[PDB]
């Protein structure tokens, strides 16, 4: 049968939808991840944790690509994000690659993903996902943007933000380092320095995942010879390069 | 989803019916009196708070036809759905069968909406009681019915539903005859007014009067028209 | 707590609804299966609750395909439905690939099916263990299927109240023939250990049924045992227990 | 027969320098009866203009289709849709129908306010982005237009040289079309203000 | 309310409790007794009126001229099974130009009930059937439990005080099988069998309802002053 | 089971009242204030955010204000997240009216529709309602400017001025005492700001905590031009009314 | 049109023309007929134009997904396989005559695919209406194991022959060279063999040489404050 | 409470129902060990046959999903066959629509999503088995991916499973710290089998037989299983080292 079509999100007798509050707790049990928005790029960073010392963090992806020019990174539950990134990609393709053809604006896509969060707080047999996403991107219309998607199904633009267990400390860190004008390089230094205080293990560049949605790079597209068309503004930094960056904090 | 909200109660009742009738008590209050040449449905309008426009506050009396109206007591949210559904059925009769609707037709239709959600599981019925009033075309007899969210209908010749229906009923016992309605429209209007001034209160602010006369005559009377009648009532 | 559905799980790592279903078959009939070299021999104890019954009319042995024997114990209506589904599976395979389904293939499919009803609170599990086997071009096979959805290879298997009595004798029978043994001789064996597992059913009386699938006699089809061969087996088992 | 060529209709469009122009005839008929001398085929969403040719009913049904979609874009992003993204949209929405497909040709003309450039593109029954920086024509006398346009055109026109050109092309084609004629209107599109000018034309 | 409010939950006793409750409908319910020889089958049912100004209720349903069923439990549950058996029997005549066999119709019925007890929100049917019929194999007499399981007998009973009726049939067991070609004797013996099931429910000529099927006899229900040939 | 894990959430109570709706009104009082006032030249929508953080960008936050169509906008008070779904349903219903009738949707119709969805959640499906309250600014040609407030139960009530969100009591009374029916857009712009500064959840009302928007009939020909002000223009008008 | 694809040991070259005809009417002088299923997987299209363009849009999305899922270079035959199945159930009512080219870490590849859902391999393939004219010239000069430069030429010349003996082929010849283990090199307008001859006088007129009926202004630049 | 009975969060943000799924793979007492060789990937795993009356040849914890990808399962056997089936369907699926055999990486990711979907419903029981996929791919080289009930997966240099798998893990970690590369060097896959056995014997403290082991080997473009005889050959070669 099917008798689970009663929502598993409810209100509490003291107001405040209780289920999404619990789901927001799981983010404070999650890993720390942060995004600093520059005025000529965006940087996102997260820490890799595994349950084994024989585990490969070379086939572990916590920063994932949605479209060349837009990246995402989570804090919270792994499994939840693993399915949710696939649904983000799927709606972006079915509604903006088969209808509007080109890669969406950042603002558009953020709204669309928040609708799926919303539709896991409406129906039975589904309770919501317990991660928060930072979706960094650039469109040529609204410029650089950094957004944060809630487990409530809302979005917020931020100037700089963190999510994870060390989020509260991190936004206090960013207060004094932040400035309305930043370079992309300086952003890298600020981002990794804040995340060093939100990791209580050892802080390597082999176990720290770095990505920029900063400079275009054409040769990562797959072809060259038309410069009006580029390749990905997303660019993941390999490990040895990140090690160079640890020295640049 | 089919996990019932309608579940048999140990008294030969259903939880959702009993609750629906509670919601009718707690809600707006409608009085219906029929003359020999009219129906009057008056209902509590909710505008008690100060600085409200009453052209965009919910209609408590809605015309379904050119001579059949629908009034209600109970919740104010559950009721709009039924208004919309009644209109469709009226237009359907007129499309496929012909003949501006009869009041009786619509009385049974509204009760037939109540029965579905009671007897089915996974749904709950509307907490709305209705006064269905009007005329049959080609007949000059006015007709006053009530339906309640149980799905029952009964004819009356005066009726009240909603808050303090006991109070309103007792007033109408001495000043109304079951076998001789009013013979004048103005007296039917004034009798419905006198009942609403018991519970509702506070002038003619929250009073409504809709009048239907035969020949397909619907008029709505604004509150300022009702003031004039009220002063005569007090003087008397 | 943890005893109200089949999609709770305990901190112990145990599902009790599912475990509890094995107890259903434990109050069922005794049924045995001897894995041979040429085939398989099933036998099933049929309890007699009165003498108004008509013996060898009340079937627990249903054939699935033209070559797979199935006999089951536990809650009877449930087991008849499990066989019901499996006949549909037989026809489907035949339709697409134009050959009768193999013995391992059938075992596979039933395992999936019994899995499905312990994964939802909207269907009820089964209450039967089934014993089935046969001959195909990969050889003779024997399988027992739990209501958990578990099966294995089986040299010999049993279930029912007297599964203990049965299995103890099967161990000794592999001592007698560590090279396995012939189907034809295993008919007499099959009776023997139901009589031994009727010493746990010794406040009742019984009817013996035997069925076989063997490549050396019946040309690899599943048939019943009856007539002269049957009464030879009945006589054998009697004298031994007397 | 074929439904496109019942009412007729032509649309002509030409690029200039940091401007575009789109123009149409006003004739909408059913078959040999001329019905209306007062109808436009040019619509606008934002600052992008859509001229549509072919079958009458599908002219109007697509007008409404695109109005739903371009409202969405706007209310979202708080601004006007770009000519390039409107191109992509038009293509896909034609392909939605394959059985009883569309029997039109839309024409997209605007100015990209992102690089200052003229953009036009063309479409036929089901799609096919027609890229040009010269002119795109469509409709039933598309041949008459194609010839006329090539000869008069010179790369890079000023907005008034451009008015002259597109007008001449339209007139002679429309009076050499049986299903066009009745009046004409030309939008000359600059990026700050658009002038809409009716042409005096033979009544035919 | 753990395992008795759900129809999907086991039970380390290897039960579903609902089935036992559905078998208690038979104790409160009517009684009917079947017995067969090798050439005829017979049902003797105790009809019961609602009061004395009520006609007594028919308890035997004719499914075909070679088949009949009788209830002892809830009537609305019996209404589903009567339709189903008729449907399958007519289907057998249409498709295979066959009578439908007795054993086989029981098997179809068994697996039907099972998948409505499987589905959550369902119910096990609380009516027990005796299904009689005459096919090529001769007579058959099946007992149908609320479990759904079918059993083959020469004589069986269900309902209230069915236990005494099986005593009676086990004693006359070798008598009525070695009477063949006379359906009459079986009916007399069946009256005696259901008299071991009375509680001052008396047997009259309008309480007694007989149904037979033979090789040469259609399915026929005797009622009226025509059951007083066997009293 | 499946009836074993449901306690029945969306039935009536013994006062005829839906558990979930009553809880919802409380959760909307947690969320920031939003006030609507109707001038005889316009409607002013003014909203205070429910979140203001250390480094929250609120300079482009369009997270309370949404244009449903080019004459109807809403102010949001409640869960921003919950509100999303109905905001886009409303866009679709509005565009549909334009598509088939070649005319802009009346305010009445659009609100009545959304209310039906809310009513629909407790009517069927076992589903909860969205804990949202909306204040609608809308223009039509039949009642002119219309002002509406809607609640999570699915009912609409007209107003001349109304408040939702946090501290509705205080705000409502002050609005009654100070509002006159001959006010302008200028007057209403100042009245809204003063009311929001008596209900500010901090100790001061700041330009980046204000979203401010108007629908004005000063645009030519009597057309209504909706304006969602830039963050420098809100700061501009807030020093004018003399809060900061 | 004409599309040539020449496979050789070290890579593959796909070349096409830029003349877009609808009917005998030339839709476009210039148009890019090289399309992108994926950034390494280029094709060009002949036959009807809308159908080629649509199906490469549709399969471009599916492949783009797949490329993200593996996070590495998409295989050519993935595109091949998906096109084939798609077209097969329409039974070729969708006219796509594609030459599908691409490189990947299991070698150089070159395929053709028809409307019905037929696929061929070859070390060179040609499709469209001008395929025939291209063929001849290729088969004389072609060798096993061409140089990349040599292959460039031979491709461009084959399209050139299309211009001269086919009426769907014309204006510009573009080439894309895809080599294993590098980036695809898009050589737009590699050979421009035809200019519009010069005219002898310019076509200006003074104003109002066309009559004008009336005029109005029409504003889209925004909406209005007061 | 009842956030521990269905998969809905607690005031910690934790799904207790999901955590329990891990706790059941110790109940069959099966250990596995899988290491990447030089040109192969070897997985050796326990085989429990507690009786005669179980036929040992049939007792298999090794299911071939692809031609090239083996799967070894630790935990309850119903869920093992269920998981194997889903995975087999999906592998075939991808071969049909993408024109090559499904990558090991992508198959691991696939089962991770499906696992998450079984914890997304509130009446679906997570599949409690822990799955090891071993392959030699032509793009990723030797690979091990271990997926788990929650729907988390990550690549692996080597891995172990079972109630006693900490000990095994300790051994392997130390080996790759001396060697300083992520795969064992040798050059005959046979000797990588032998090495794997030695570490296993050290870890669990018990020497194994040819019917206490069942061995699977993936070389290039292939997966097969060793028979019980081949395994006895290896145990002689322990003597020979």
């Amino acid at each position: 049968t099917d008798r689970y079509s009663f929502s598993l999100t409810t209100f509490s007798p003291s107001g405040k939808l209780g289920q999404i509050d619990y789901a927001l707790t799981a983010v404070k049990q999650g890993v720390t991840s942060l995004g600093i928005k520059a005025t000529n790029g965006v940087v996102i960073a997260t820490e890799k944790k595994s349950s084994s010392p024989l585990a490969m963090s070379e086939t572990l992806s916590k920063v994932s690509l949605l479209t060349p020019d837009i990246g995402a990174v989570y804090s919270g539950m792994g499994p939840d994000y693993r399915v949710l990134v696939d649904k983000s990609r799927k709606v972006a393709h079915t509604s903006y690659k088969r209808i509007y053809g080109e890669y969406p604006p950042t603002k558009l896509l953020v709204s669309e993903v928040a609708k799926i969060m919303q539709e896991a707080t409406q129906s039975g047999g589904v309770r919501p996902f317990g991660v928060s996403l930072l979706i960094a991107g650039h469109d040529e219309f609204n410029g650089f943007s950094l957004y944060q998607v809630d487990p409530s199904g809302s979005y917020f633009p931020w100037k700089a933000t963190a999510i994870g267990k060390g989020s509260v400390a991190a936004k206090t860190f960013l207060e004094k380092r932040w400035n309305d004008e930043l370079e992309l390089e300086d952003a890298i230094h600020i981002a990794l320095l804040t995340l060093k205080e939100s990791v209580e293990g050892e802080f390597n560049g082999d176990t720290i995942e770095l990505a920029i949605i900063g400079d275009e790079n054409p040769d990562l597209l797959g072809y060259t010879g038309i410069p009006t068309d580029k390749g990905p503004r997303f660019r993941k930094l390999t490990s040895q390069e990140i090690n160079d960056r640890l020295e640049a904090l | 989803y089919d996990r019932a909200l309608s579940i048999f109660s140990p008294d030969g009742h259903i939880f959702q019916v009993e609750y629906a009738l509670e919601a009718v008590k707690r809600g707006t209050c409608a009085v219906g009196v029929k003359g020999k040449n009219c129906v009057v449905l008056g209902c509590e309008r909710r505008s008690t708070l100060k600085l409200q426009d009453t052209r965009i506050t919910p209609s408590k009396v809605s015309k379904i036809d050119s001579h059949v109206v629908l009034s209600f007591s109970g919740l104010n949210a559950d009721s709009r759905i039924l208004i919309e559904k009644a209109r469709v059925e009226a237009q359907s009769h007129r499309l496929t069968l012909e003949d501006p609707v009869t009041v009786e037709y619509l009385t049974r239709y509204v009760a037939g909406v109540q029965q579905r959600y009671t007897q089915s599981g996974g749904v709950r019925p509307f907490g709305v009681s209705t006064l269905i009033a009007g005329f049959d075309p080609r007949d000059d007899e006015p007709k006053l019915y009530q339906t309640e969210p149980s799905g029952i209908y009964s004819s009356w010749s005066a009726q009240t539903i909603g808050r303090n229906s006991k109070t309103v009923r007792e007033f109408l016992e001495k000043n109304y005859d079951r076998k001789e309605p009013p013979a004048t429209v103005e007296e039917c209007v004034k009798l419905t007014v006198r009942s609403l001034l018991e519970v509702v209160q506070t002038g003619a602010k929250n009073i409504e009067i809709t009048v239907v006369k035969p020949d397909s005559d619907i008029v709505a009377l604004s509150s300022e028209e009702i003031n004039q009648y009220v002063t005569q009532i007090e003087q008397e | 707590g943890y005893d109200l559905s089949n999609s709770v799980f305990s901190p112990d790592g145990r599902n009790f609804q599912v475990e509890y279903a094995v107890k259903a078959v434990e109050n069922g009939t005794t049924s045995i299966g001897i894995k041979c070299n040429d085939g398989v021999v099933f036998a099933v104890e049929k309890l007699i609750t009165s003498k108004l019954l008509v013996p060898q009319k009340n079937v627990k042995i249903q054939v699935v395909d033209r070559h797979i024997g199935c006999v089951y114990s536990g809650l009877i209506p449930d087991g008849r439905h499990l066989v019901n589904r499996g006949r549909e599976e037989a026809a489907s395979f035949k339709k697409l690939y134009k050959t009768p389904i193999p013995i391992p293939a059938f075992a596979d499919r039933l395992g999936q099916y019994v899995q499905a009803h312990t994964l939802y609170n909207s269907v009820r599990p089964f209450g039967v263990s089934t014993i089935f086997g046969g001959v195909d071009k990969n050889g003779a096979h024997l399988y027992m299927l739990e209501p958990s959805g578990s099966y294995w290879g089986y040299k010999g298997a049993a279930t029912g109240k007297g599964r203990q009595s049965a299995k103890a004798e099967l161990e000794k029978l592999v001592d007698h023939h560590p090279e396995g043994l012939s189907a034809r001789e295993a008919v007499k064996q099959a009776a023997k250990i139901i009589y031994l597992a009727h010493e746990d059913n010794k406040e009742k009386d019984f009817e013996l049924e035997i069925s076989w699938c063997s490549l050396s006699e019946t040309n690899g089809l599943h048939k019943f045992v009856k007539g002269d061969l049957l009464q030879e087996a009945i006589d054998f088992a009697q004298k031994e227990i007397n | 027969s074929d439904p496109s060529s019942i009412n007729g209709g032509i649309v002509v469009a030409m690029t200039g320098k940091d401007c575009v122009a789109i123009a149409c005839d006003l004739r909408l008929g059913s078959q040999s009866l001329g019905v209306s001398n007062k109808f436009e085929k040019i619509f606008h969403y934002g600052h992008v203009f859509l001229g549509i040719t072919g079958l009458a009913t599908d002219v109007t049904t697509l007008n409404e289709m695109f109005r739903y979609k371009t409202n969405l874009y706007k209310l979202k992003e708080e601004r006007a849709i770009e000519p390039e993204t409107f191109t992509q949209l038009v293509s896909s929405s034609l392909y939605e129908r394959r059985f009883g497909p569309y029997f039109v040709g839309p024409v997209v003309a605007g100015i990209n306010s992102k690089s200052g450039k003229p953009f036009i593109a063309g479409f036929d029954l089901i799609g096919c982005i027609d890229e040009a920086k010269d002119f795109i024509v469509s409709g039933t006398a598309s041949d008459q237009l194609f010839g006329m346009c090539e000869s008069l055109y010179e790369p890079n026109l000023e907005p008034e040289d451009l008015f002259e050109t597109i007008s001449q092309a339209l007139l002679n084609a429309a009076d050499r079309d049986a299903l066009s004629g009745w009046g004409a209107v030309v939008y000359i599109i600059k990026k700050d203000e658009v002038v809409k000018r009716y042409l005096k034309m033979r009544q035919d | 309310n753990n395992y008795d409010g759900d129809t999907v939950t086991f039970s380390p006793t290897g039960r579903l409790f609902q089935v036992e409750y559905a078998l208690e409908a038979i104790k409160q319910g009517s009684v009917t007794v079947g017995l067969r020889s090798n050439t005829h089958a017979v049902l003797v049912a105790l009809k019961r009126n609602a009061d004395e100004l009520s006609s007594y209720q028919k308890k035997i349903i004719k499914c075909d001229e070679h088949m009949g069923l009788s209830l002892a439990g809830l009537a609305p549950d019996a209404r589903v099974l009567s339709n189903y058996l008729r449907q399958q029997c007519n289907y057998s005549s249409l498709v295979f130009n066959r009578k439908l066999a007795v054993e086989r119709a029981g098997h179809l019925l068994c697996d039907k009930a099972q998948k409505n007890t499987q589905s959550y929100g369902g119910r096990p049917y609380g009516v027990g059937l005796l299904i009689i019929g005459y096919d090529k194999s001769g007579a058959h007499l099946l007992e149908f439990q609320p479990s759904g399981n079918v059993t083959e007998l020469y004589g069986t009973a269900i309902g209230a005080r069915s236990q005494g009726a099986k005593t009676y049939l086990e004693r006359t067991l070798d008598t009525f099988i070695k009477i063949d070609g006379n359906p009459d004797e079986l009916i007399k013996a069946g009256v005696e069998a259901i008299s071991q099931s009375l509680r001052d429910e008396s047997l009259t000529v309008d309480n007694l309802s007989i149904a037979i099927v033979g090789k040469d006899t259609p399915f026929t229900i005797y009622d009226g002053e025509a059951v007083a040939k066997y009293i | 089971g499946s009836r074993r894990y449901d306690s029945r959430t969306t039935i009536f109570s013994p006062e005829g009242r839906l558990y979930q709706v009553e809880y919802a009104l409380e959760s909307i009082s947690h969320a920031g204030t939003a006030i609507g006032i109707m001038a005889s030249d316009g409607i002013v929508l003014a909203a205070e955010r429910k979140v203001t953080s250390t480094l929250l960008e609120q300079d482009t936050s369009t997270e309370k204000l949404y244009k449903l169509n080019d004459k109807i906008a809403v102010a949001v008070a409640g869960l921003t997240a919950d509100a999303e779904i109905l905001i886009n349903t409303a866009r679709i219903h509005a565009q549909n009216y334009l598509k088939t009738y070649n005319e802009d949707i009346p305010v009445e119709i659009l609100v009545r529709r959304l209310s039906d969805i809310k009513q629909g959640y407790t009517q069927h499906g076992g589903l909860r309602p969205f804990g949202v309250s909306f204040i609608y600014a809308g223009y039509d040609d039949r009642y002119g400017y219309q002002l509406y407030t809607s609640n999570p139960s699915g009912n609409y009530t007209g107003w001349k001025a109304i408040s939702v969100g946090a501290n509705t009591s205080a705000a409502q009374t002050l609005l009654q005492m100070d509002y006159k029916d001959d006010m302008k857009v200028d007057d209403a712009i100042e009245l809204a700001l003063k009311t929001l500064s008596k209900t500010t959840d901090s100790s001061a009302l700041t330009y980046d905590r204000l979203e401010f928007a108007t629908i004005r009939k000063g645009a030519n020909d009597g057309e209504v031009y909706q304006k969602i002000f830039k963050p420098q223009e809100i700061k501009d008008i807030l020093v004018k009314t003399g809060i900061t | 049109t004409t599309i040539v694809g020449v496979k050789f040991n070290n890579g593959v070259v796909i070349a096409a023309d830029t003349r877009s005809t609808q009917g005998p009417i030339v839709a476009d002088k210039n148009c890019a007929k090289l399309h992108r299923i994926s950034p390494k997987i280029w094709c060009a299209g002949a036959g009807t134009a809308a159908d080629t363009e649509a199906v490469t849009q549709l399969i471009g999305s599916n492949i783009e997904l797949h490329s993200l899922y593996t996070s590495r270079e998409p295989r050519v035959v993935s595109a091949l396989q998906m096109l084939k199945q798609h077209l097969f159930k329409y039974q070729g009512h969708i006219g796509a005559y594609l030459i599908v080219a691409g490189v990947d870490p299991t070698g150089s590849h070159l395929f053709s695919i028809h409307a019905h859902g037929s696929t061929d391999v070859g070390y060179y393939l040609s499709l469209g209406s001008g395929s025939l004219a291209a063929m001849a010239v290729l088969e004389s000069h072609w060798k096993q194991d061409l140089t990349k430069e040599e292959a460039i030429k031979l491709a461009s010349d084959a399209i050139q022959a299309g211009i001269w003996n086919d009426l769907g082929s014309g204006s510009n010849v573009d080439v894309c060279v895809m080599e294993i283990g590098k980036d695809a090199e898009y050589l737009r307008n590699y050979l421009t063999p035809n200019v519009r001859e010069e005219k002898q006088k310019s076509y200006k007129f003074p104003r109002g040489t066309t009559a004008v009926l009336k005029e109005s202004i029409v504003n889209i630049c925004d909406i209005q404050e007061e | 409470g009842y956030d521990r009975h269905i998969t809905i969060f607690s005031p910690e943000g934790r799904l207790y129902q999901v955590e329990y799924a891990f706790k059941a793979t110790n109940q069959t007492n099966i250990n596995s060990l899988a290491v990447r060789g030089k040109d192969c990937t070897v997985v050796i795993s326990q085989k429990k046959v507690p009786d005669k009356l179980l036929d040992p040849t049939t007792v298999s914890y090794i299911f071939c999903i692809s031609r090239t990808i083996g799967m070894v399962v630790n935990g309850p056997i119903p869920d093992a066959r269920n998981a194997a089936l889903r995975a087999k369907a999906e592998a075939a699926e991808f071969r049909y629509k993408y024109g090559y055999d499904m990558p090991c990486d992508v198959l691991a990711k696939r089962m991770a999503n499906l696992s998450q979907i079984y914890t997304q419903r509130a009446y679906m029981r997570p599949l409690g088995v822990i799955l090891t996929f071993v392959s030699v791919d032509e793009e990723l080289g030797p690979s091990i991916y271990k997926t788990d009930p929650a729907g988390y997966y990550v690549g692996y240099k080597a891995t172990a499973t079972g109630p006693k798998q900490q000990e095994i893990t300790t051994n392997l970690e130390n080996h790759f710290k001396k060697s300083k590369i992520d795969h064992i060097n040798e050059e005959s896959w046979e000797k990588v089998v032998e090495f794997a056995i030695t570490h296993m014997i050290d870890a669990l403290g018990t020497e194994f037989s040819k019917n206490d082991l069942e061995v699977g080997v993936a070389t290039k473009d292939k997966f097969f299983t060793l028979s019980a005889e081949n395994i006895e050959e290896r145990l002689v070669a322990i003597a020979e080292q």
